[PDB]
């Protein structure tokens, strides 16, 4: 039955109580006393000296003394090492000792014939100083700390509570559980008893019954002890649990909680007395860890992205990251990085907002781009704002060839109109992609020239494209001269190669073109289908090549695919109609954006989709995000652009002031109301009757109306604020609230 | 990604919560002396103390806060089987109406979203929750308990539904903490039909089986389903897509073990994005979303 402690005196210096005692220092041990055999009772001195002087009795019950500490002057020696037998032959049971006075000390033991059992001796410094309790089994010997001639002790089935300044004084209470009895130094009176794994508890003016009953655990209790720096915990441990359950006595309902300081089983946990709430458990396998269990902890957000959590008494804080690196935090932080660079918001020319948006993300780059598109096109022209399938929707007079000619306008004008949004024809009506080609090569993008150029049936430009891409910056020109294979053959060292090799090339722009010149006749679905590659050239490439009937099939199945995985960039297909209003839908329920779909919404609708309770509802709570940030200025600005852009949207409904003879408004001589012209209100101030006429100024800002919600007392703005700037009560005389502190 | 700090505050009994207005300028704390204090960040990022005063006979485990429209006050709940609110007058705040008509503990108290008026819910340990209403923002001293609802269980922690979109009807969710050796659903929800005018039983979570700690809704911020985490042994997360009470496809999303513990407190975001959870193991784990919408930890602190 081993256990641990430390030094009373020293918090550092500790105790490890196996078959053989160990002292250690807070772990490195100090010396190990192997002297004590079979030990069974174990006791400490209540005085300082000696240091790691301690009282041992084993089976044979004896009051012995051991001690462990290097003294050079010891003042009491005379006990040290010394041994005080019963008068029989009694195995220990318990011992303890009076802090009060360390002279007198208590020990139990257990069943002889008709000697004493309950003996306290004094060590000095023979035969017990007080004996009481003939015949019985002692389970506890315990001193009571307050009064230094009372005790309480535990019979076979009984506790009684008795005094040392007369023997046959005794209070004597039945109970069924006298294990573990003990009284924390702040709860005098509060008792405690184990019973296996069910553990007792009453209290010392009502020691009839016991105050509370916990529950019975499977595994016996094995020790019980109370917290030494807390107010109203204890602790209870049973057999080879990894955690110990522990009750809260504060109350006058218990809080249980249980805590682990270790993933395999402790013979025993002690808990330092001199550290805070700090306990030290230890194993059958010679390994100690000291867990400090902590107590509930709470927690609130603030919308600065911060977190604010209670650990005990003290407060602290969580930050963001700070390190302008990674995935830029939340989208909370992101979104009021976004706000304070006034994004969105400058819409002269479209594009910028994605550099403005802070780092590169894809998915805000085609919506920017299309978006850009859009408008530039209706600049010059349900034309833009209706996306792909819409364009296309009445698609007619498209020609497939068997064989490409190696080696634009042919196409139906309306199929090109899908072209010119896809980014390839520029703005006038030249088949030549050359401009487009030029920029891409100036990019730096190679490939993705090539792949073009490819599309475009210009083999030998494109050799040359990749000869100059691999000229600077050596695969590049190995995959250009390879390429040079392609044909018509059934079964050609080049097409057979190409089709083995079409998976195994890496960069996405090489593997299309190889599944491109790979493809069988008529069907094209390698390319089509390269989720790896860009959607834009994807569809532009169907739109170029693929029929009538071949677009309304791969069109809708790229549009719905899009729509179940959000992705942003099939604006382009949906456009701004009901099904780009459920692909935003998708969006913001996986990313959690609110100005990527305010502002894509409010960029040209009919007044439709505005309409929507879902398009309202993204708007509403932005704004109410921005009133988080306290970010007024932005939101004001935000409503301006969004009350241009949207004519449904109603301003906010506030207060007008009327007239006290016509009864009506005022709001549209200057002096005189409009309605049937009796005088208006006046300044308490200027004495002059108020009006406003409903570059040259033509109604300043003093001569606005400002009154008080208490009073309705007003005036001018700029004499009011002259006024309570220097004085602090309603202007106007008798008047008694003061006006201005009221809201500040 | 998440760097803690240490805040400038002293305190002496141990405290119980703490809570944020709306904007984060303003915190109230509860202490184990049954004394609740009100912090105020200034302009130079310090905390500072304005007030404090000692509550009723109970000991005090919530305060919670209000929406700023309303004015400034704050509910909270103790052992008193009372529940109180409290009104800035400058600043020396002032008791209103304690709405006292509960024979046991209320545990929880919460605030109603600002989009309804002022209504706040509390449910005490005999199992019945309690709405009540203040149909003047004029004077707080007048208040009305309209619905009463019969949980058949306990409770431990409740909350509102966020979301202020028309189609959503009202929300609340109840919870349990009852160990007793039965199995039954520990998280409750119920709705609000408005023909009936009442507020009738519509889903129930039958995984649950173990005693809850403490629920939350996620805000909505104009998501289509609903989001809601539950405390228990392990921090799990559902999401509730509509469809008498309207049916819920409920189905889990995250169940997470990375405690060794039981879980106590669970909290969200104002976005809705980030999860902060504490337990008895001494850490709170903040769990975000990954690019393959999967559920994982962000960082362990303590
Ligand atoms: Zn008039
Ligand atoms: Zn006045
Ligand atoms: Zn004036
Ligand atoms: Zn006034």
């Amino acid at each position: 039955k081993p256990d641990i402690l430390w030094a009373p005196h020293h918090v550092d210096r500790f105790v490890v109580c196996d078959s053989e005692l160990s002292l250690y220092h807070v772990a490195t041990l100090l010396s190990i006393n192997s002297d004590t055999p079979y030990m069974k009772c174990v006791a400490w001195y209540l005085n300082y000296d000696p240091e790691c002087l301690l009282a041992v009795g084993q089976a044979n019950g004896r009051v012995v003394l051991t001690s462990l500490g290097q003294d050079h002057n010891s003042k009491f020696k005379d006990l040290i090492g010394k041994e005080f037998v019963p008068k029989h032959a009694r195995q220990c049971n318990t011992l303890a000792w009076n802090p009060l006075d360390s002279n007198w000390l208590a020990a139990g033991l257990d069943k002889h014939r008709a000697d004493f059992s309950v003996l306290i001796w004094d060590i000095c410094s023979t035969k017990p100083l007080y004996e009481l309790g003939q015949n019985d089994a002692c389970l506890s010997l315990c001193w009571l700390p307050r009064d230094q001639k009372l005790l309480l002790a535990g019979m076979h089935r009984n506790l009684a509570i008795f005094d040392l300044r007369n023997t046959s004084q005794k209070m004597f209470v039945n109970t069924k559980a006298v294990q573990g009895v003990t009284v924390d130094p702040y709860f005098h009176d509060r008792v405690a008893s184990f019973y296996e794994g069910q553990v007792a508890i009453w209290d010392l003016r009502k020691f009839e019954k016991p105050v509370l009953t916990l529950t019975e655990q499977p595994k016996p209790l094995t020790k019980v002890a109370w917290c030494p720096t807390r107010t109203g915990l204890l602790a209870t441990l049973t057999r080879d649990s990894n955690i110990i359950r522990l009750y809260d006595m504060q109350h006058t309902t218990i809080i249980e909680r249980s805590v682990q300081p270790c993933d395999n089983y402790i013979a025993s946990f002690a808990w330092h007395p001199t550290s805070q709430n700090r306990m030290i458990v230890v194993t059958p396998n010679r390994t100690m860890s000291d867990f400090t269990v902590f107590e509930r902890i709470s927690l609130a957000w603030s919308p600065i992205t911060s977190l604010m959590w209670a650990c005990g008494r003290h407060l602290y804080e969580c930050t963001e990251e700070e390190n302008d690196n990674s995935l830029e935090k939340d989208i909370a932080t992101k979104m009021r990085l976004r706000a304070l660079s006034r994004y969105g918001l400058d819409t002269e020319q479209v594009w910028r907002n994605h550099i403005l948006a802070g780092n590169e993300d894809p998915q805000l780059k085609s919506l920017w781009y299309t978006l850009h598109f859009m408008k530039q096109y209706t600049e010059d022209m349900s034309l833009v704002y209706a996306g792909i399938k819409s364009i296309v929707k009445s698609s007619l007079g498209m020609v497939e060839s068997s064989r490409h000619n190696w080696s634009i306008q042919n196409l139906n004008e309306e199929r090109i109109l899908a072209l010119q949004l896809c980014g390839w024809i520029k703005k006038g009506t030249d088949v030549d992609v050359g401009p487009f080609l030029n920029s891409l090569v100036q990019e730096g993008e190679w490939e993705r020239a090539a792949a073009v150029a490819l599309f475009n049936l210009d083999i030998r430009r494109a050799i040359q494209i990749l000869n100059e891409g691999a000229s600077s910056e050596l695969n590049l020109n190995v995959v250009a001269m390879a390429l040079s294979g392609y044909t018509d053959e059934k079964n050609s060292l080049w097409r057979e190669m190409c089709s083995t090799l079409r998976l195994q090339l890496n960069n996405p722009y090489l593997c299309v073109m190889f599944a491109f010149l790979t493809s069988e006749t008529g069907s094209y679905d390698g390319v089509l289908y390269e989720n790896k590659v860009a959607v834009r050239d994807r569809v532009a490439f169907a739109c170029k090549f693929l029929s009538d009937t071949q677009l309304n099939r791969y069109i809708e199945k790229l549009t719905n695919e899009m729509k179940e995985a959000g992705n942003l960039e099939g604006i382009l297909l949906t456009g701004l109609t009901k099904d780009g209003v459920d692909l935003m839908e998708s969006y913001v329920d996986r990313t959690g954006d609110v100005q990527t779909a305010s502002y894509c919404m409010l960029q040209g609708s009919p007044l439709d989709v505005l309409k929507d309770e879902r398009v309202q509802y993204w708007i509403e709570n932005y704004r109410n995000l921005l009133d988080a940030w306290r970010f007024w200025h932005k939101r004001a600005e935000f409503d301006i652009h969004r009350s241009k852009l949207d004519p449904s949207s109603k301003p906010l409904a506030q207060v007008f002031v009327s007239c006290n003879f016509c009864g009506k408004s005022i709001s549209y001589k200057v002096t005189s109301c409009p309605g049937c012209r009796k005088p208006l209100p006046r300044c308490a101030l200027c004495l002059i009757n108020m009006g406003t006429p409903v570059d040259k100024k033509l109604a300043q800002f003093n001569n606005w109306f400002t009154w008080c919600h208490n009073c309705r007392h007003g005036g001018h703005a700029g004499h009011m604020l002259s006024w309570f700037r220097d004085h602090a009560e309603c202007p106007v005389s008798a008047c008694t609230c003061k006006c201005m502190q009221l809201d500040t | 990604m998440f760097v803690a700090r240490s805040i400038a505050a002293d305190h002496k009994d141990l405290i119980h919560d703490v809570s944020f207005d709306f904007h984060g300028r303003r915190m109230a704390t509860c202490s184990s002396d049954q004394s609740v204090k009100v912090w105020d960040k200034s302009e130079s990022g310090d905390w500072h103390c304005t007030a404090s005063w000692k509550t009723h006979s109970g000991s005090v485990w919530r305060v919670t806060w209000a929406h700023p429209e309303f004015g400034q006050v704050l509910a909270s709940c103790s052992f008193d089987r009372t529940a109180a609110v409290w009104e800035e007058i400058v600043s020396h705040w002032v008791k209103r109406t304690t709405l006292v008509d509960s024979r046991t503990s209320v545990t929880d108290v919460k605030f109603a979203p600002k989009h309804m008026g002022l209504m706040l819910a509390t449910c005490s340990a005999d199992g019945i929750v309690r709405i009540y209403e203040a149909p003047d923002v004029m004077n707080l001293s007048q208040w009305s308990l309209q619905h009463e609802i019969s949980c058949k269980l306990s409770c431990s922690c409740i909350s509102w539904n966020p979301s202020s979109s028309r189609a959503h009807s009202p929300m609340i969710a109840v919870g349990s903490d009852d160990s007793s050796p039965n199995a039954m659903a520990k998280v409750q929800i119920f709705e609000y039909n408005e023909n009936t005018r009442k507020y009738a039983k519509a889903e129930t979570l039958m995984t649950v089986t173990d005693p809850v700690h403490d629920i939350a809704f996620a805000p909505n911020l104009g998501r289509s389903f609903h989001i809601l985490a539950i405390a228990t042994k392990d921090v799990r997360i559902f999401t509730l897509k509509p469809v008498g009470p309207t049916k819920f496809e409920i189905h889990i999303v995250a169940q997470f073990d990375n405690h060794n513990s039981q879980v106590w407190r669970v909290s969200w975001n104002i976005t809705g994005t980030v999860l902060a959870s504490s337990g008895d193991d001494g850490c709170v784990r903040l769990w975000k979303a990954n690019y393959m919408d999967n559920w994982k930890c962000t960082g362990i602190l303590k």
